[PDB]
């Protein structure tokens, strides 16, 4: 599971002094992130994109506003 | 006053990498050879 | 049209002239000599009764 960093921390230190500091069990809102591993058939989740494949180092070069790539038949 | 564009107003509709792919799309664009209003 | 890096090199409006509609149905920027059925046409009504 891959998501970006948790940066927009809401100021819960401005009215008291991530709901972990206290249905209340499913209010979360950060999103968890595990580490990736290469050259083995895994179930990947890149920022809401789900599949099953073998993740390998690439050679293509994107543009710095783009997230993923497709092909002629529009498969990721 | 008026003038036109001759080829203007084309933006990237999505965040998808494609390489040497002709790709049709249907979105909100500026037509070719279309009149725009001059200003000062 | 995208290049080998992902930059839009060229573009075609599919409503300007029927040569562009011919390009827009064949998915190319060069067109071979021939005849190509592109679309339909239909006389529009003028008022309501
Ligand atoms: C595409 O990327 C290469 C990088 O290897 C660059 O040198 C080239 O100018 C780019 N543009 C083209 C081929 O239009």
């Amino acid at each position: 599971v891959r998501f970006p960093n948790i940066t927009n921390l809401c100021p819960f230190g401005e009215v008291f002094n991530d709901y972990s500091v206290l249905s209340p069990t499913k209010l979360n809102g950060p999103k968890k992130s595990t580490n990736l591993v290469k050259n083995k058939c895994v179930n990947f989740n890149f920022n809401g994109l789900t599949g099953t494949g073998v993740l390998t180092e690439s050679n293509k070069k994107f543009l710095p506003f783009q997230q993923f790539g497709r092909d002629i038949a529009d498969t990721t | 006053a008026y003038t036109n564009s001759f080829t203007r107003g084309v933006y990237y509709p999505d965040k998808v990498f494609r390489s040497s792919v002709l790709h049709s799309t249907q979105d909100l664009f500026l037509p070719f050879f279309s009149n725009v209003t001059w200003f000062h | 049209k995208y290049n080998e890096n992902g930059t839009i090199t060229d573009a075609v409006d599919c409503a300007l002239d029927p040569l562009s509609e011919t390009k827009c149905t064949l998915k190319s920027f060069t067109v071979e000599k021939g005849i190509y059925q592109t679309s339909n046409f239909r006389v529009q009504p003028t008022e309501s009764i």
